């Protein structure tokens, strides 16, 4: 188990860390979050209460490093750090801890929502979607654009997604016009899973990255590439039985992890009503239908 | 993006466009079969692509052979629309290709986009205007060429005959869509309108009578009158 310690907390804040969050006061006593488990990639994330504007936060993998928070007072927010020094650091967490003056992160044993959230999502690939090499950790945020938004301005602070879109070249072979816009299965199978993301772990990380920004950050972009990537799979006549297995898996605990106030922005109406009633996959994701007409009926 | 009254003179200007409606294009009879059920038969069919500032129009007929042991035909339809519409621009000229497609019908605009990707710079549009011209096939020389064609068939016209020799085209095309209008909208009144007159005959070269400029006013408020009653007849007015 590992520890993400706080220089301090000199701005009250919503300090998020994966699917959990606690408010912390201006100036109150808060050295960090202990009990973090080791196995996944985790996202603690910031939410001023002076300035509702910018969610921000930092994805980060505890085995690639000793990680801590340090509040910047000329940004304006809190930034993640690696400490090269281990002795240092494990000597201050433990003084921390000591004084307890960490929450611990609240995991349930009967709970497996993050892993749920996670399974495909590797630091490395979260590192190419977000360049900034010098760091073990990635920073996202609210206002980020797409690779692809950028092309419809700043290059280095990009969320470098795969381009999807279905009227491109790329997505249609000249000859297979009507076939290849009517039945997404090249551009699915040939194009992205052999060609781009090499197998259905990598899309599929992809995919749970770019839903998990849109829910943490609300980031646009994020949002339309998860939309994106779903219609892409529904859209096509063959799909490999086990990436429908799964895919119905993921979604389902996206849809039931959504805060439901948000639900009415985070979720596209024509893509899921296309996915769930009228796509060559209409039948297949039976526990994402069920709990998008028992959770969001309004919807579709 | 979608054209309308307002930008109605565009249609005029000297950037190369092109209409396409694909009305025409499946056509079937719908009959009863001997077990009493029902079935279509198709018959050949056209494209009509028409561009509006010089009159040509580029009629492709559609032979029925085209449909044989295929499905979702009105779907299909509008792909094959699609495709012969870009061979037809690949076929030109790069200084003869349309810089904008406008097509009639909206269920157009995804399959000519797609087959015209290769032509980043062609603005494919649709429009808010109603035009008349799925009344093509009561022009008697164009449904001919499409009633005869044994097999697929490019075939091409001036729709305006003559008349750009003596008005403009703005003036052509309102002639062409009243005509058009009237014979959709009445067939059999708009026809007898037009060929009433034994003395007004149609140039073996041409579509439409040769009507002097005064007999064109004359002709032109006649099918006013036609649309304007068939409006009452139907509403009741
Ligand atoms: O129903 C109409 O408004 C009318 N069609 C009726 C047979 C006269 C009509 C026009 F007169 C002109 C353009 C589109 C139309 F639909």
């Amino acid at each position: 188990m590992n520890t993400v310690p706080f220089t301090s907390a000199p701005i009250e804040v919503t300090i998020g860390i994966d699917q959990y969050s606690f408010n912390v006061k201006e100036n109150q006593p808060f050295h960090g979050i202990k009990d973090i488990p080791i196995g996944h990639v985790h996202v603690i994330h910031f939410q001023h209460a002076d300035n509702s504007s910018m969610r921000y936060g930092y994805w980060f993998d505890c085995r690639m490093g000793n990680f801590y928070i340090q509040y910047d007072p000329k940004d304006g927010l809190y930034k993640m750090m690696e400490e090269r020094d281990g002795a240092k650091f494990e000597n201050i967490v433990h003084n921390f801890k000591e004084r307890q003056m960490m929450v611990s992160y609240p995991k349930i044993d009967e709970d497996d929502t993050w892993y749920n959230l996670t399974e495909f999502v590797q630091m490395d690939k979260i590192r190419k979607i977000v360049r900034k090499d010098e760091n073990q950790f990635s920073y996202v945020d609210s206002s980020m654009t797409t690779v692809q938004e950028n092309e419809l301005s700043d290059p280095a602070h990009s969320l470098n997604y795969t381009v999807i879109n279905f009227k491109s070249r790329e997505a249609i072979r000249p000859g297979h016009e009507m076939e290849d816009f009517l039945d997404k299965s090249y551009y699915l199978n040939t194009v992205m899973l052999q060609g781009i993301f090499k197998n259905s772990s990598n899309y599929f990380g992809e995919l749970q990255f770019a839903f998990l920004n849109a829910m943490f950050f609300g980031n646009y972009g994020s949002s339309l590439q998860w939309h994106a990537m779903i219609e892409l799979i529904c859209s096509s006549a063959t799909v490999p039985k086990h990436m429908l297995d799964k895919l119905d898996e993921i979604l389902y605990y996206q849809i039931k992890t959504l805060p439901e106030q948000y639900s009415d922005i985070l979720l596209n109406e024509r893509v899921w009503n296309i996915c769930l009633y009228s796509s060559f996959q209409k039948n297949s994701l039976h526990n994402t239908e069920k709990i998008m007409e028992n959770k969001y009926p309004e919807l579709l | 993006g979608a054209m309308n009254s307002s930008n109605y003179a565009e249609l005029f200007n000297n950037d190369i466009k092109l209409f396409v409606d694909d009305t025409n294009v499946y056509r079937v009879t719908v009959h009863k079969t001997f077990e009493g059920n029902v079935a279509t038969k198709a018959i050949n069919g056209c494209i009509f692509t028409l561009n509006p500032k010089t009159g040509h129009l580029f009629l492709k007929i559609i032979h029925t052979s085209v449909w044989a042991g295929q499905k979702r035909l009105s779907q299909l339809a509008k792909w094959k629309t699609a495709e012969e519409v870009s061979a037809l621009v690949r076929s030109l000229p790069k200084e003869e290709q349309p810089k904008q497609i406008i097509v009639t019908r909206k269920a157009m605009l995804d399959p000519l986009e797609v087959h015209m990707l290769d032509f980043p710079n062609i603005a494919i549009r649709p429009t808010e205007l109603r035009l008349p011209f799925s009344a093509a096939m009561s022009i008697d020389k164009l449904s001919d060429v499409v009633m005869k064609a044994t097999e697929p068939q490019m075939v091409l016209f001036n729709i305006y005959d003559d008349w750009l020799d003596r008005i403009s085209s703005y003036t052509a095309f309102s002639r062409l869509t009243l005509l058009l209008r009237a014979l959709k909208t009445n067939e059999e009144s708009a026809k007898m309108i037009l060929l009433s007159d034994p003395t007004i005959t149609i140039k073996s070269y041409h579509l439409w009578p040769s009507f002097t400029d005064e007999q064109w006013i004359t002709i032109e408020s006649q099918m006013r009158d036609l649309i304007l009653t068939e409006y009452g007849r139907k509403y009741n007015v």
